[PDB]
C-alpha cells in the first residue's frame, strides 16, 4: 500500500526522514506504522514503548531491552508455542542471530515467511537472506530467495519492490556476481538519491571491491567531510564500526601503517565481524608458533 | 574454506593465496619446503594483512545485526572462473617500501632502514603474481634488498667497536664497499672506507677506495674532499695496517661472521634470500632476515600463479 515512502526512506539510511514520513499519520494503530516508527526511532537512538497494549508493540519493548543485555528470556518466551506474525518473528531472529545463533535464526525467519499474516512477509525475506550469508550460506540465500521471487506477483513486488532489491544486492555482494555493473549501478543510484552513510558505505564497498582504491579513497575522505561526520554525527555514530573496518581494508590496499591504530577505535570500541575474524586469525597464528618449536 | 574461498584454494595452492583463503598451516607447510621457512614469529603481520586485505564488510539492514563479509578478488567479471584468485597487495607496494629503505640510507639510520629491506623481504615472500616480467622483477628487488640488509649490517658490526679492534674494524668498513648497493648509495659506503684507510696510515687502500669514489661523483663538497685525500695519500704508497682485504678478487662477504667468502672457500646460500655464509653457519637462522634456515634444501620461491 501506501507507505512506500516510509520504507524507501529506511532501507537507504536516512531516519532523519522515515520518521518525517509516518508522521503524515495520526496514529493509525497500524503494525507497520508501528514497526517502522518503533523501528526507525531505535535509529535515531530516541526510542521510546509505542505502547504495552499491542501483543507487537510489546515484543518491540521486550527487543529492544534485550539489545541491552543480550537475554533472550522474556522475548523467546512472551512467543513460543503462540502463532505470532512475521514483524513479531522478525525481531525474534534478530535477537537469536544477534546472538550467534544463526541456524535457529533462519529457521525462524523461514517459520514465518511460510504462514498467515500478508503483512510482514517481505521484510522477513530479507532478514532470511541476510541471516543465511551471515551464516556462510550463499545458495540457501539464492534459494530462499528464488522461490519466493518466482512465485510472488507484480503487487507485492509494488510496495516491496525495494525491500526485495536489497536482498538481491546482498546476494550479488557476496556473489561477486555483476559487482561492476547492475550491482554497481544499483548502490552507485542510493548514493545520489539518498546520501546517507547506508547508501554511501555501501558504494565505498563496491569501490573496494573493485580495486577502486582511488574512488574508494574519496568516499571515505568524504565521509569525513563535516557534512556527515558532524552535520550528521546521529546516524553516523551508528556506522562508525563498519566504516573503520572499511578503512582498514582499505589502508591494507595501499599498504599502509594504519592497519594498527585504525583498528584500535574498532576494536576498544565494539566487537564485530571485522574483530571477531582478527581475534580467530590473530590466535590461529600463535596457535602455529607455538607448534613449531 | 566457504564457497568463495573453496575456488581460491582450486585455483593456486601458492602461499599468498592459502594465507588468504585462512589455510594458514597449508601456507606454513609451503614456504618451508619452498624458501627453507622456519622461523614464523617476524611474518604474523604479513599472514594477517593478506587475509584482511581482501576482505570487507557492507553493513547488515537492521544495524544492529553483524556486518556481511564480502570478497576482494585479483580479477573482473571477465576471467576464466579458474582464474579466480584473491586481491593481494602486488609490487605497487614493495617499492614503496623499498624506497622507504634509501630514505632512511641518506638519512643515516640504518637499524630504521634495515627495518624496511626485511619488510619488503617480507611481502615479497608472500607476494602474487601474473606476468613474468613481474616474477624476474620480484627477485631483483629480493636481491637488492638483502645487499642493503647485508651492507648496512656490516656497517652496524662496525660501528658497534670499542677502540683497540681497529684492525677488525678496517677489516669491516673496506667489506662494506663490497655490497652490491646501487652506486649512488655505494658512495657513503666508499667515504666511510676510504677515510678511515686514510685516519690509519694505510693509503693504499685510502687511494683505493678516493679514487672508486671519485668515479661515480665528479664534484661536489664530499666529492672534493676525494680528492684532496687522493693525493696526499697517493704520494706515500703506505700498508700502515695490512687488511683481509682483495679488490682485485672476487669473494662474497659472509653475512653472519663478515669474512670474506673466496671462490675456493667451502659456503652454504640460503634458500631464499640468497645471502652466503661459512660452513659454520650451517643450520641456523639468516641473517639477512631471520626467517630461513641455512642450507636447508628448497623447491623455489612461489610467487607467480
Amino acid at each position: 500500500m501506501d507507505y512506500f515512502n516510509i520504507k524507501q526512506n529506511y532501507y537507504t539510511g536516512n531516519f532523519v526522514q522515515c520518521l518525517q514520513e509516518i508522521e503524515k499519520f495520526s496514529k493509525v494503530t497500524d503494525n507497520t506504522l508501528l514497526f517502522y516508527k518503533a523501528k526507525t526511532l531505535l535509529a535515531l537512538g530516541q526510542y521510546q514503548s509505542q505502547d504495552p497494549t499491542s501483543k507487537l508493540g510489546k515484543v518491540l519493548d521486550l527487543y529492544v531491552q534485550f539489545l541491552d543485555t543480550k537475554n533472550i528470556e522474556e522475548l523467546e518466551n512472551l512467543l513460543k508455542d503462540k502463532q505470532n506474525s512475521p514483524y513479531e518473528l522478525y525481531l525474534l531472529a534478530t535477537a537469536q542471530a544477534i546472538l550467534g545463533d544463526l541456524d535457529k535464526s533462519l529457521e525462524t525467519c523461514v517459520e514465518g515467511i511460510d504462514n498467515d499474516e500478508a503483512e510482514g512477509t517481505t521484510e522477513l525475506l530479507l532478514l532470511a537472506i541476510e541471516v543465511a550469508l551471515l551464516n556462510n550460506n550463499v545458495s540457501t540465500a539464492s534459494t530462499i530467495f528464488d522461490n519466493y521471487t518466482n512465485a510472488i506477483e507484480d503487487t507485492v513486488s509494488g510496495d516491496n519492490e525495494m525491500i526485495l532489491n536489497l536482498a538481491e544486492s546482498y546476494i550479488k555482494f557476496a556473489t561477486n556476481k555483476e559487482t561492476a555493473t547492475s550491482n554497481f549501478y544499483y548502490y552507485e543510484e542510493l548514493s545520489q538519491t539518498f546520501p546517507t552513510w547506508k547508501t554511501q558505505l555501501g558504494l565505498l564497498n563496491l569501490h573496494l571491491q573493485q580495486r577502486n582504491i582511488a574512488e574508494a579513497q574519496g568516499i571515505v575522505e568524504l565521509l569525513l567531510s563535516d557534512y556527515y561526520s558532524v552535520e550528521q554525527k546521529e546516524n553516523a555514530v551508528l556506522y562508525k564500526p563498519t566504516f573503520l573496518a572499511n578503512q582498514i581494508t582499505l589502508a591494507l590496499m595501499q599498504g599502509l601503517d594504519t592497519e594498527d591504530l585504525t583498528n584500535q577505535l574498532v576494536k576498544l570500541d565494539h566487537e564485530h565481524a571485522f574483530i571477531k575474524h582478527h581475534q580467530e586469525i590473530d590466535a590461529k597464528f600463535d596457535e602455529l608458533v607455538r607448534k613449531y618449536d | 574454506p566457504h564457497m568463495e574461498t573453496a575456488i581460491w584454494i582450486k585455483n593456486s595452492k601458492l602461499p599468498a593465496v592459502l594465507v588468504a583463503a585462512g589455510a594458514f598451516d597449508a601456507a606454513v607447510q609451503a614456504l618451508s619446503k619452498q624458501v627453507g621457512v622456519v622461523k614464523l614469529e617476524p611474518l604474523k603481520k604479513y599472514f594477517t594483512n593478506i587475509y584482511e586485505g581482501c576482505r570487507t564488510y557492507i553493513p547488515s539492514t537492521p544495524c544492529e545485526l553483524p556486518a556481511q563479509l564480502g570478497y576482494v578478488r585479483a580479477y573482473d567479471d571477465t576471467v576464466s572462473e579458474d582464474q579466480i584468485l584473491p586481491y593481494v597487495p602486488g609490487l605497487d607496494v614493495v617499492n614503496e617500501k623499498m624506497n622507504e629503505g634509501y630514505k632512511n640510507f641518506k638519512l643515516n639510520k640504518p637499524d630504521i632502514a634495515i627495518e624496511c629491506f626485511r619488510e619488503a623481504i617480507y611481502r615479497i615472500t608472500l607476494l602474487m603474481v601474473d606476468d613474468a616480467e613481474d616474477e624476474k622483477l620480484a627477485h631483483k628487488i629480493l636481491e637488492t634488498a638483502r645487499e642493503y640488509i647485508l651492507g648496512l649490517s656490516i656497517e652496524l658490526e662496525r660501528r658497534s667497536l670499542k677502540e683497540g679492534n681497529t684492525v677488525r674494524m678496517l677489516e669491516l668498513a673496506a667489506y662494506f664497499t663490497k655490497a652490491k648497493l646501487s652506486p649512488i648509495h655505494r658512495t657513503n659506503a666508499l667515504q666511510v672506507a676510504m677515510s678511515q684507510h686514510f685516519k690509519h696510515k694505510n693509503f693504499l687502500q685510502a687511494s683505493y677506495f678516493a679514487g672508486e669514489f671519485l668515479k661515480i661523483i665528479s664534484s661536489g663538497p664530499r666529492a672534493e674532499q676525494a680528492r684532496k685525500i687522493k693525493n696526499k695519500a697517493d704520494s706515500m704508497a703506505s700498508d700502515a695496517i695490512p687488511i683481509d682485504f682483495d679488490p682485485y678478487a672476487k669473494f662474497d662477504i659472509c653475512a653472519a661472521t663478515y669474512k670474506p667468502i673466496y671462490e675456493d672457500t667451502p659456503s652454504v646460500s640460503d634458500p631464499l634470500t640468497g645471502s652466503k655464509y661459512v660452513i659454520t653457519e650451517k643450520d641456523k637462522i639468516d641473517r639477512i632476515a631471520m626467517i630461513s634456515k641455512i642450507g636447508a634444501p628448497a623447491s623455489g620461491l612461489r610467487i607467480r600463479v
